[PDB]
């Protein structure tokens, strides 16, 4: 309502009133609320501060002001009341979390949202309040800070981080989240710092790549595998540091296994073999470009490994083109013999020690973390188990690896245990996958230069090889290849394309679209032929060329331009629907392929420009007008593309059907004619709050619409799309249309609403025949799911949607189904 | 007859439809019996079927106020052997009504209406 | 301005893309049917390939995604209909071969 203030008198006579509710009102001040609230809701409000009137109720029980101009919060030694469970404080310009004078009588304090503020820091006396179930402190981007005291808040079950800067930054997410709160626990409990980093030798083919880690440590054949050693570093700053070097191999045969062993915690080094000078400072860039594209945040320290040989102003290209152009940080550069001690090689020494000591991602200082010591004696332990273990497994049972950390008094149950192993992991102490598509739930390579070694051995028609000849675990050699992409052999495979020819080449039944990118990234072209089998498949090296039919088939070639340095990949698929299906479904895992390996590449240029094809002319295209994909996508709310006079267009369906929804099968089309439907008015937002549920008129029926925010990806919302498209079972919400402008979803609208809504307010309607009804179109949906081969892992009475209270009907309940999409 | 043996909810609310267009007070009373009465709650649950009005005659008999086909039938399968308490929920909501003030004269329906 | 000329003879001498100089390495072909039933194989096993035996072959076989290579064709209308007359090659074996794989 549009009220301005309330009546000083307005609650006089009320003396039983509980939950004065006026959200989104123009009100400024509360004029003596009566002493029996218990619940307000007094949000979207021009408040200024919290009006005093509300902090004198003695049994208040919730309190929501959230999106209030207010600055100040009083402490809990002035709320005057001792039943405070429901603080809400979301989107104000609340700077401060005092809770310094009297925490103690927050005690019963349930939830607390604090997200969306300008908070400074989290106080350390946030640990009294033991019955926190819900501490929202998310999208503020200042805090960057979380105490150690927080640790003994163990009722909480979930905690929001996103968008806010971090320290720890473990790779261990609040998906669960009370993981995080037994690390705060365990890190309360001891705190020991961490002196341990990677640093990756990078170069190629035979450089100072072993010598020069010869003589680095002050202590000759090619390097098989990586070749992990380490060495510590007594810093005299009395800072004892140990770090691991990993020598990658030069050769290009394990080119397609580098990407399993480089971090964005480690310092790289690449070497130049500055014999031939000025044209290996060139053929160096494919590895400066590989490690923009694996740890974007990662220095580089260059080292040129012959000054016995002159070419001697070869840094010149150096600090001309290697300086910023999409190439990683270069920090500092050298020049040494790496053959026996100097000035530069002791230089070296002390520049690589001190770029080191400040690494500082997100200024953090990584060289120098805090963890429990915990950690640090697990480190100890699986180190001792190295020598403890022979040389002919070093494969470590998971039973075996209970035995001993029950061998000593660790505080380390069961629980924290994953994060323990992947942290050590991260700091490559021992290697472990916890894929649980792989079989190493049960293996954890103790000494990974063991692993390395020997996964890497068997890379010592043209390319393919069945199992032909490791004591009765063969198969753990084969998934193990499979994970490494080394299953048939994807290197080593055919290098000469085919002389194809197509049966379509009229150029207008031909979808095209490029990738260009400067290089191919180490291992992308075997992951992308892993993640593609899935039909006489006649592929090469780079190349696929799957077909079903001149009518259905698709090439996911590698083209090569005339006068361009940078690489491209050209998808080809004909241009009936089977061909917009296709395309979209090699679209959706090339990108999610280069989200999961390479996230250097899409970060801003943005490195990566995905083109399209389009011909005006059909057949005599003459070479077909690139166009970028952003402002193509940009161009939505035409749905035709046009040269610069209207005498021709193209539907963005011929040359773009992913954009377009029509790469998904096409019963799911938005079709925005007949969608009777305002956003606006909250008449039919009452159909649902939480989520942005509406009620709308489409095709003569009634939808339930919902309406997607700024919270979903586009791709995202496709991959959604795709498995909600075809379940059609009469226990479930089908779909009706879908699309852009706006990103909305038409479900099917069920008329009584949920299931918990009518259990509370409506009970007289359960009647022991309407209960076994619902109950059996219910059990008839989980069937559906059990037998669509997925889960619902959420079900409750909040999703039952009910569509009539007759018992002995047709359809009665039904499920939703975007819990599958999430 | 043909209601008490099996037949689809979507053909009798087809032919519920049909048979208001055509509007006769007995048969689409009998189509409402089969499609909008639940008697084991007392319930009356006349929601979504978009009827244009209702007239107090035809929901009249919704409110509680020979043997020769059987014979027939077993002889005939001998052979085929040988040669082998007030309802109280009216709910009448999405119908797309225009006007209840049908229903407000003292027809038979008053003594259910109170 | 007799061009035309030149190119009819070039086809006449089984020069066209030319079939010499075309691509060695076979590729890494799979086949949708395997099970070795539904394959109808016949081998032409010779001493070695005469001189302008393949070239030949291919020219006179375009009569379909003809994915060729020196010693192949592979033109394929469907898992249903396709047809690869390779070269396969023998284990001890000098004399050469011709592998017609068909589906049946
Ligand atoms: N198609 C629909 N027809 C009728 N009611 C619906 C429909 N979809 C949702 N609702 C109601 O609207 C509520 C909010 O919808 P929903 O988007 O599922 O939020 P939610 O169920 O609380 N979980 P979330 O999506 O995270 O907010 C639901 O709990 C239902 O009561
Ligand atoms: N004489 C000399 N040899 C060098 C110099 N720098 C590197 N090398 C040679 O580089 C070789 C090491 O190759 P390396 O890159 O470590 O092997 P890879 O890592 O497996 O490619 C050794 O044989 C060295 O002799 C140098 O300045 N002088």
């Amino acid at each position: 309502n549009h009220i301005s203030s309330l009546s000083e008198n307005f609650l006089e006579a009320c003396p039983k009133v509980e939950s004065f509710s006026a959200r989104m009102n123009f009100l400024a001040a509360m004029p003596f609320l009566p002493p029996s609230m218990t619940i307000l809701k007094l949000s979207q409000n021009k408040f200024s501060c919290i009006p005093e009137a509300i902090l004198n109720l003695p049994h208040l029980r919730s309190l929501d002001m959230s999106s209030n101009d207010i600055q100040y919060l009083p402490g809990p030694a002035h709320w005057k009341s001792l039943n405070l469970r429901e603080l809400l404080f979301s989107h104000n310009q609340i700077s401060i979390l005092d809770l310094s004078e009297k925490a103690y009588l927050w005690s019963r304090v349930e939830k607390l949202h604090l997200s969306h503020n300008k908070l400074k820091e989290i106080p350390p006396e946030i640990g009294c309040l033991e019955n926190l179930t819900s501490l929202d402190v998310s999208y503020n981007l200042e805090l960057r800070s979380f105490p150690n005291e927080m640790g003994k808040l163990s009722k909480i079950w979930d905690l929001p981080l996103d968008e806010l800067h971090l320290n720890f930054d473990f790779k261990h997410i609040g998906c669960k989240a009370k993981d995080i709160i037994r690390f705060l626990q365990q890190r309360l409990k001891k705190a020991v710092p961490y002196n341990r980093m990677k640093l990756m030798i990078v170069g190629n083919t035979g450089s100072g790549k072993t010598t020069l880690l010869q003589q680095l440590m002050k202590t000759q054949s090619a390097t098989v595998g990586i070749d992990v050693k380490d060495w510590p570093i007594q810093i005299r700053r009395k800072r004892d540091l140990v770090l691991n070097v990993w020598d990658f191999a030069g050769r290009e045969e394990f080119y397609s296994t580098h990407p399993h062993f480089m971090t964005q915690r480690a310092l790289y080094l690449a070497v130049y073999d500055l014999s031939k000078g000025q044209a290996e400072v060139d053929a160096m860039k494919p590895w400066l470009f590989n490690i923009k594209a694996r740890a974007s945040s990662s220095p580089v320290i260059l080292v040129g490994t012959h000054l016995d040989v002159s070419k001697a102003c070869m840094s010149k290209i150096t600090k001309e083109l290697l300086n910023k152009r999409g190439f990683p940080a270069i920090r500092d550069y050298h020049f040494v013999n790496a053959t026996e001690e100097s000035d530069a090689l002791a230089k070296l020494r002390k520049t690589i020690i001190n770029e080191s000591l400040n690494f500082k991602i997100r200024d953090q200082l990584v060289v120098g973390q805090l963890i429990p010591d915990c950690y640090v004696e697990l480190e100890k332990i699986i180190l001792s188990e190295r020598k403890n273990v022979p040389i002919e497994f070093p494969v470590i049972d998971r039973k075996r690896l209970l035995q001993l950390v029950r061998e000593n008094q660790l505080q380390l149950d069961e629980n924290e245990l994953p994060h323990a192993v992947h942290f050590l992991n991260e700091s490559g102490v021992l290697l472990h996958f916890q894929d649980p598509a792989l079989q190493l739930s049960d293996l954890y390579f103790v000494e990974p230069k063991w692993l390395c070694k020997i996964m890497a051995q068997i890379l010592t028609p043209k390319g393919i090889i069945s199992r032909r000849d490791p004591k009765n675990y063969m198969t753990q050699y084969f998934k193990l290849l499979e994970k490494f992409q080394i299953a048939l052999v994807p290197s080593s495979l055919s290098d000469h394309r085919p002389v194809i020819e197509l049966p379509h080449c009229e150029n207008s039944e031909i979808i095209i679209r490029l990738y260009e990118m400067p290089y191919f990234p180490m291992g992308f072209w075997s992951r992308l032929i892993n993640r593609l089998l899935e039909p006489n498949r006649m592929y090469w090296r780079q190349g696929i060329y799957l077909n079903w039919s001149p009518e259905a088939y698709c090439l996911v070639g590698s083209e090569v331009l005339d006068n361009h340095p940078e690489s491209f990949l050209k998808i080809t698929v004909p241009s009936c629907r089977k061909g917009c299906i296709l395309l979209g479904q090699v679209v959706d895992h090339i990108d999610s392929l280069m989200e999961e390996w390479f996230p250097g590449l899409l970060e801003i240029e943005t490195l990566l420009k995905k083109w399209a094809l389009y011909s005006f002319n059909d057949g005599e295209e003459h070479q077909k007008i690139l166009l970028d994909d952003l402002m193509k996508k940009a161009e939505e709310g035409d749905l035709l593309v046009n040269p610069d006079q209207p005498r021709l267009t193209i539907p963005i369906s011929q040359i773009a059907p992913d954009l377009i929804l029509a790469d998904l099968p096409r019963n799911i089309m938005l079709n925005n004619d007949e969608l009777e439907f305002e956003q606006a008015p909250e008449f039919l937002l009452g159909d649902g709050s939480f989520g942005s549920v509406y009620r709308a008129a489409y095709e003569g029926e009634e939808v339930a619409v919902k309406i997607f925010n700024k919270h979903t990806s586009l791709r995202l919302l496709r991959q959604e799309l795709v498995v909600l498209c075809h379940l059609h079972h009469p226990s479930l919400i089908s779909l009706l249309a879908a699309g852009i402008r706006p990103r909305m979803l038409v479900m099917e609208l069920a008329s009584k609403g949920s299931l918990d809504r009518l259990l509370q307010q409506d009970k007289a309607s359960l009647t022991r025949t309407l209960q076994h009804r619902i109950a059996l179109h219910v059990a008839d949906g989980l069937r559906y799911l059990h037998s669509a081969m997925i889960i619902y892992r959420d079900l409750k009475p909040h999703n039952v949607l009910l569509f009539t209270l007759y018992p002995n009907a047709a359809i009665i309940a039904k499920i939703a189904d975007y819990g599958i999409a999430q | 007859l043909l209601l008490n043996s099996g037949s689809r909810e979507q053909d009798v609310r087809k032919a519920l439809t049909i048979s208001i267009g055509k509007g006769d007070s007995q048969i689409i009373s009998l189509l409402l019996r089969r499609l909008a009465l639940d008697v084991a709650n007392n319930s009356i649950c006349l929601g979504g079927f978009c009827i244009g009005k209702v007239e107090p005659s035809w929901l009249g008999p919704l409110f509680p106020d020979t043997n020769i086909a059987s014979t027939l039938a077993r002889m005939v399968i001998r052979y085929q052997m040988k040669s082998a308490e007030y309802i109280t929920s009216l709910d009448l909501s999405a119908n797309e009504l225009r006007d209840i003030d049908a229903l407000s004269q003292k027809c038979c329906i008053s003594v259910h209406l109170e």
